[PDB]
């Protein structure tokens, strides 16, 4: 009952997947190999006659080089061969070839795999997908995914966890162009996409976690760490849960209006040794500093729509209460007109756990706060600015047209981009 | 007019149904298993009309227990008194509402709603002469306030001839769990005062207030709140569960209290108010009880009396106390507060005197007012609703699920007539 | 003036004068049953209809699933064709090229033969 | 020989009922079994059977079974055949409209049969005696009900009522006064004789002249048995002044429609003082605190007046205590009416029950008189339901039971004339 | 995206390939036999890229060897790694071109052109992924021009589906007093332009200069020309040969450095510049390797890069070094330099590591720049094209193989349309 489906597209979805399940296994004691000496952890899990729990998951590239290292890592037994798919060359940072020219040939076979994945569940949720927006296939192979979903799973729930480009990290130069191309494509067919700043989660480790020069292990099992509190409140029986419907529904006004602001708190060094536990008002507190954002944006200059805490580890819902009546009557945190009783709340009551051999440090509680902000269209602006800056000259442009694409799709996504930052003018306007 | 068949829908409906049979399953003298431990015959004469009688000598509660998520009936089957419960007597979904009205009332609570009606159609067949049903729910959230409301509508088609009373819990910002709540709760009072006898009114911003002001919580839990809600109910429910001059049934209550179809929402009030645990180290005084059962800070409801009009009254006094004061005292408060009393409704203040105190306390009392007044409940809802509805906020969440916004548009149309019409009886004149 | 003394075992009654002086019950219950019956009736075909609303709700939605799956069938299937005959038309303009060039080479050649 | 069938009707008519026959057993020696070791006056409320026991001439009916429960469980359980005690299965929620029309219906035809076959034991039967309170729906609807029946059924027989009148200090419901209109004017052409009963002038006697703080229903019934009692000892024993049910409607009824006498009893004594005399007692009965209903005949006209003693009582001192009221009293008699007393005197003093309120007395009296002030009880009840009717307050109730809004209107117009007439009659 | 198959056509392709071969086969281990005899397991990994395996552990190049006369293969034969290439490979003819493109493209080359698409077909076959061909030639012979882009438009035809990357040695008067190499070579760009994908202009201006003046070689022969070239060759190719994060491919080149399809003509650089079989006495620390690499000393093209524009760079760094410091730098250099990027182009650096450095050097940095300066070498080959072309000299060498002077003029024109190109983007700006 109430399953669901994680879809890993690219490298970027492949390897935050390798951390979340890493993760996922040593929160519910799930051995590399399966093993597993609440049953909430079943909407994740599927078990074998043999007991062995199986991720309900799909890792997608390609190119084999990413999922290969999956294939023969610590955790190979833990996936079925058929759950890992690959193909012979990637997209070469191009959407075109992750939409059409390489992923049309995949696209059937990653399907079929998916529907024996649906056809195990007696009660399918929806899907949660893993991709960047800036790759050729997590960018490409995600939107045509995303729409051939729609056909078979209809008005289904998806949920998107996007990794967005950052200077610092970047892979390619076209990455703005696929962003747009993919965030066009796919608007229609995603109920609420999480949008993770690869810029945000660089300053986070750099300050937070005195790493001089984070690497993608780094970054991921920092994000990890988030995904695994969105995602919590479905793997376990807590005080408080949150299923993926009651997300949406308090999450999203409109439609197009589907793009939370993740807020993580605390964010620890594991060297650090004299930092006493911080309360349920301090963590609280901290989900509303800039510091501690998932995306660089200034929501002190915007206004709240949704307001979502999710809390793990020792927490009583006495201090929640105390901590969110604070919050309302601070006047720097403005609320639209329109929206009357802003906050959901769930409670999970196992603690964060850590890597070993990680960098965080363990704590007795955390929270994460998914907030419905305007100030998340300050990233949209940053993206289409960079668009427009090559799309003035057609920089780059002839790959895609050589790839069969029209120069009016580049016009038709940018026009999309305005719209809805357009929209997001026009939801803080008052009534 | 003898059984009662108790229904509790929801995360709330559920909370505060499970407190109510720990309640009343203490003031009865029946432990957790069902056994009856007691000492007065007076516990036993009207037991029948919330319990079976089982083999055993066992005394089962007469409840049926919804939701469309499992979580909550596994909290309810581990608490204290979980076990008395009619295992068969449990059904529950798997989906969940996700506190969408639309979900509860049309998808996926029409799944259940028949497996629901089943279990009704069993337990009103054990009854010799049923009264009716009584529903514990709140109207806030998916599963309560749409399949609830639903459930009424079933229940009325098959039983026209039976009295259908709830305890409807109000949502307030105060105490919020979802941003839909003023849509789940406009669409659900639709429902009600078209299908609904009788209707307490627990309004969440009312028992709140008691908690921060009077009670002086700080940070007032459900708990607490629940605390508050498990004593009206007890109060409410006293006539019903032990031998008195009034012989005490769901409809000559509706009779007596209802001039009006529509006009059916009652608010009603507790004396003393006291906080979960800590011990009252003094008994109140009749009059004290009687000033204290009239004022605004006792009301369940967030609704100043002082605002309206009393149309009917029913007042019940629990404890060993002087039944000759207890009518001067009443009689003091009508003389002395007449212009807040209904002219054209001659004698519309009813009292009753049970010799049975609660758990606790040594005299208590409780208020059931049919006032005008709560149009100041509805028009709370109202203002939340259209502030919301204006910017077609949130929406694309009901018409997903088949809804039309038509529907909207006379939900806040209707409930908006309700408030008229009990401004018209506020304003009318000898 | 005291008169009619009258008496018996258990005891005895007088006057004393100051002054003289100066089917269709049945019709009534049937035609109060008819409008019991008729109001009952009306009410019960009231909730026929709220049972039929309820039935176009949950069916709505069910065509406005099927409507958004087959506007994604379409789109799609628009899209992957476009990009074919795109795809088609540049491929094949580059052969058309290349045809060209060895239409020059043979030119070339044949020319060279002449110069001799 | 004469017989009296007495029918009682929901829980006031029931349990008054209760009250009566425990007083009628006292008084004629019958023990709760209905053997009496033992004059033949009492068979008129009494059958017997092949094993001499002495069973009351009487039905008990309502539209729920736990009053009825009580008398089929108490002390007088044996006194009773099964038949005699009738019950439904849910009352009529105090609604007239339940009653008379709804739940009513379910059992008339049932009622009706038990009361033939009570009418079949008669060689020759005077009328029937019923009890039942305006404010009830079982009390108000069925009895209407019942009393149109019996007209078609029973044509020349008397029909007489013993009706609890509602009060604010005892009441049980809001919509009483819409009953009590309605009950009133669908009997009014079936009744011959009503003796109405306020409760609020029973429950001032009680605390006033009994010492009860708070009066019960117990208290309240054996009052008024008491006064019931004294209006049927000249039916029961061999009597001279209203020896049969017609001579009630000749002595008191000079119009049809003003057929609601006025009753004051006296001596009402504390048990917790030297005999008083027959001056005494009969100058009790022209004071406003020993009436059974709440008005002031001083400012009305009397059209009839009947005293009923009982107990060591002879005719000079009556007549000696009648010529001082004349020299005393302004007691205006209309001027078509002599000024007159019709006195009835029964030698068998006065029957207390056991472990009861009042003091057993040497002579009593009770006044029976057909005065215009009574009409003070009908504008009192029918302001009540003016007030409400005027804004269909619970109306509704009515009409959902099948009743039709003109009823209402109806009624009230008939309770208009009848105040009227009161006046023309009075002026 | 692994096999690469290797051309060289023409007396200066087979010196520098075979240069090459040499090179690369020193840094992966591979003797003159094509026995494995290193080390490290990481010169193994990509060797498939370069190399076949064949029976006896023996590691053959994916290499064809072509001459219109046999007199340089039979050079390439006896030289030090002569006999590691495949004998099947090495097709030649007997004719020789004279220095005539017209002979090479439409005459003696043509005649042998379908005897070379048999071997290139053969060795395509055995790849399991082929990414493409890669091609070393001058542009001011008649073979390697001539034949060399009559073999590239052919490859073209067959395998469109490709990468086509050229090492195109551009002619200078310095070097070479054969007075046609301005036609040649003019011939030569208007086919390039048109049927690469990414061109490596080596210019032989360029590397007469450095031995000349910074070496102080008072007179240079090839063999020293060659020694900048096989450093520079083996510096470009490093990325694909050995494993890294940038998980490098041709395609992926072309991609991100190309923004405008025949503006693909790249300005390679190196640092440190040294002479033949001479022992470096020092190491260049970081800032020292990423100031030189970015001078006009260290340029292989003779463009003045400040005299231009960077589209797009792309530099890669090789032996042990902080990486943080190579970061440091290029955002220094960046910052200092930031008039010689265009604006808009975002993020159009990008940097690599590779931890093997080449041997005789503890670290060097290669360095790829698509400029606009390289305008300023195309303007040189017009100017010296026009001189000649303005008295039709030495034109009946052209015309007597079935050449018309219309070639002439539309080669010529379409070489002056790339120059204002360059242009163009040189003067373009953000707003
Ligand atoms: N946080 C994070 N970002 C990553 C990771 N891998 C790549 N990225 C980012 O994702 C973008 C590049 O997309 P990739 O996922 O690497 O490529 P892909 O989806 O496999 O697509 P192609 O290889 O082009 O076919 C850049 O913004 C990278 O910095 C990772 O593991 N974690
Ligand atoms: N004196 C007297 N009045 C009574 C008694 N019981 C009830 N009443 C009065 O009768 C009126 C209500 O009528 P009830 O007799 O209780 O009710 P009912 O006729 O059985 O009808 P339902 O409404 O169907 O229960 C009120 O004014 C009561 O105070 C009693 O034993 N004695
Ligand atoms: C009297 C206070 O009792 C509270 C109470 C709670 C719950 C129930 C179901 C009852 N039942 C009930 N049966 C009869 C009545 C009853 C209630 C109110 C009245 N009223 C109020 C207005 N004037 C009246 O005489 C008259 C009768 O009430 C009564
Ligand atoms: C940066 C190391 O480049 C040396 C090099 C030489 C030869 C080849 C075939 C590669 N291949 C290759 N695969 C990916 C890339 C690549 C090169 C440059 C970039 N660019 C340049 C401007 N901004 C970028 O992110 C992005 C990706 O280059 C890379
Ligand atoms: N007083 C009270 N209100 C509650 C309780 N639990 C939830 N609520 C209220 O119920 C509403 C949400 O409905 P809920 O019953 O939780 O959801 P449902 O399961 O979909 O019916 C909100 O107004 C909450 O504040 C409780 O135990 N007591
Ligand atoms: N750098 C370099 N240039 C060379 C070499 N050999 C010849 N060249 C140049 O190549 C051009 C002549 O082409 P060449 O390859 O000798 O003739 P082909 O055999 O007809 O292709 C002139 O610009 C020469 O300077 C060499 O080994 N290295
Ligand atoms: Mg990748
Ligand atoms: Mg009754």
């Amino acid at each position: 009952m109430r399953e669901c489906i994680s879809i890993h597209v690219g490298q970027a979805g492949v390897q935050i997947g390798n951390a979340c399940w890493e993760l996922y296994c040593l929160e519910h004691g799930i051995q590399p190999d399966g093993q597993m000496p609440d049953d909430s952890f079943n909407t994740f899990f599927s078990e074998t006659g043999a007991g062995k729990h199986v991720p309900r998951a799909v890792f997608v590239d390609l190119e084999p080089t990413v999922i290969d290292e999956v294939r023969t890592g610590t955790y190979r037994q833990l996936f079925h061969p058929e759950q890992l798919i690959t193909g012979k060359e990637d997209a070469a940072n191009n959407y075109a070839r992750g939409h059409y020219t390489i992923g049309k040939e995949i696209i059937d076979l990653v399907l079929d795999r998916i529907r024996k994945l649906a056809d195990q569940c007696t009660g399918l949720q929806g899907f949660l997908v893993f991709h960047s927006f800036g790759g050729g296939t997590g960018s490409g192979f995600t939107s045509l995914l995303m729409e051939r979903l729609s056909v078979d799973y209809g008005k289904k729930s998806k949920l998107e966890f996007s990794i967005y480009p950052a200077p610092q990290v970047s892979t390619a130069v076209v990455e703005p162009y696929n962003s747009i191309l993919t965030t066009h494509t796919t608007l229609e067919h995603s109920d609420c996409a999480f949008m993770v700043d690869n810029e945000a989660i660089y300053d986070i480790c750099r300050r937070n976690l005195d790493i001089e020069r984070p690497t993608y292990t780094n970054l991921n099992r920092l994000i990890s760490q988030i995904v695994s509190s969105i995602t919590a409140s479905l793997r376990f029986d807590g005080a408080l849960n949150v299923d993926l419907t009651e997300f949406q529904t308090n999450l999203v006004p409109y439609p197009r209006i589907h793009f939370p602001l993740a807020t993580y708190a605390p964010v620890i060094s594991a060297e650090k040794a004299y930092h006493e536990q911080l309360s349920v008002a301090e963590i609280t507190n901290a989900c509303f500093e800039p510091a501690n954002q998932m995306v660089k944006c200034d929501p002190r200059h915007g206004k709240y729509m949704a307001c979502c805490l999710l809390y793990r580890g020792d927490v009583v819902p006495k201090d929640v209460n105390a901590a969110i009546a604070t919050i309302k009557t601070k006047r720097s945190i403005q609320f639209v007109d329109w929206c009357p009783t802003g906050f959901k709340v769930g409670i999970n009551y196992q603690p964060p756990t850590v890597v070993p051999g990680g960098d965080l440090a363990k704590v007795q509680r955390a929270v994460c706060m998914l907030s419905n902000t305007t100030a998340i269209a300050e990233a949209w602006a940053r993206l289409d600015h960079k668009f427009d800056l090559m799309y003035a000259k057609r920089a780059f442009v002839h790959w895609y047209v050589g790839e069969g694409m029209e120069e009016g799709e580049f016009s038709e996504a940018r026009e999309d981009m305005a719209a809805l930052e357009k929209d997001y003018e026009e939801v803080g306007v008052d009534s | 007019m003898r059984e009662i068949v108790h229904i509790q829908a929801g995360q709330c409906g559920n909370q505060i149904g499970a407190k109510f049979w720990e309640v009343i399953s203490d003031e009865h003298g029946i432990d957790p298993t069902g056994s009856y431990h007691g000492d007065s015959d007076l516990q036993l004469e009207r037991i029948n009309v919330y319990y079976n009688e089982a083999t055993g000598n066992k005394y089962v509660p007469r409840a049926i227990l919804v939701d469309l998520e499992p979580g909550t009936m596994d909290s309810v089957r581990s608490g204290p008194f979980g076990q008395i419960f009619r295992p068969d007597n449990f059904v529950f979904g798997q989906s969940g509402a996700g506190n969408n009205w639309a979900k509860g009332h049309y998808t996926e609570g029409a799944e259940l709603v028949d497996s629901v009606l089943d279990v009704v159609r069993k337990e009103s067949e054990s009854c010799d002469c049923l009264q009716g049903f009584q529903l514990t729910h709140s109207l806030g959230g998916g599963t309560g306030s749409g399949m609830g409301t639903l459930l009424i509508s079933k229940i009325r088609e098959e039983y026209p001839d039976r009295i259908m009373n709830t305890f409807s819990v109000m949502p307030s910002p105060k105490v919020s769990d979802t941003v839909v709540e003023p849509y789940n709760a406009t669409l659900s009072v639709h429902q009600l005062v078209e299908n609904t006898d009788e209707t307490y009114c627990i309004d969440n911003e009312a028992l709140y207030d008691i908690c921060f002001r009077t009670l002086k919580l700080t940070t007032p839990t459900y708990g607490d709140l629940n605390h508050l809600v498990s004593a009206t109910m007890s109060g409410v429910t006293t006539c019903l569960r032990f031998p008195g001059q009034l012989n005490a049934d769901l409809r000559k209550l509706a009779v007596n209290m209802v001039p009006f179809p529509r006009l059916h929402f009652f608010m009603p009030g507790f004396a003393p108010l006291t906080s979960r645990g800590s011990q009252q180290y003094r008994a109140l005084t009749v009059p004290e009880l009687t000033q204290q059962m009239f004022d605004s800070k006792n009301m369940m409801a967030a609704c100043d009396p002082r605002h309206g009009r009393y149309l009917t009254v029913a007042a019940i006094f629990r404890g060993r106390m002087s039944m000759k004061e207890v009518d001067e005292q009443m009689l003091n408060v009508q003389n002395k507060n007449s212009s807040y009393f209904v002219e054209w409704i001659p004698n519309n203040v009813k009292t009753a005197v049970c010799d049975i105190p609660p758990r606790g306390l040594k005299m208590s009392a409780t208020f059931i007012g049919n006032s005008t007044a709560i149009q100041e409940l509805f028009k709370r809802i109202s203002e939340q609703f259209t502030a919301m509805f204006r910017r077609k906020a949130f929406l694309h969440w009901y018409t997903g699920e088949g809804m039309d916004e038509m529907e909207f548009t006379e939900a806040e149309s209707n409930m908006n007539d309700l408030v008229s019409e009990y401004q018209q009886y506020q304003d009318a004149t000898a | 003036e005291v008169i009619e003394l009258n008496k018996a075992t258990s005891g005895q009654s007088w006057e004393v004068i100051l002054k003289p002086p100066s089917e269709e019950i049945q019709k009534k219950l049937e035609a109060a049953e008819e409008r019991r019956k008729y109001q009952e009736a009306e009410l019960l075909k009231h909730l026929a209809e709220k049972r039929e609303h309820e039935r176009e709700v949950i069916q709505k939605a069910i065509e406005e699933n099927n409507n958004f799956i087959k506007m994604a069938k379409e789109k799609l299937a628009q899209k992957m064709e476009s990009n074919k005959e795109n795809r088609e038309a540049h491929l094949a303009a580059m052969l058309e090229r290349l045809q060209e060039k060895d239409k020059h080479a043979e030119e070339v050649r044949k020319n060279k033969e002449l110069k001799e």
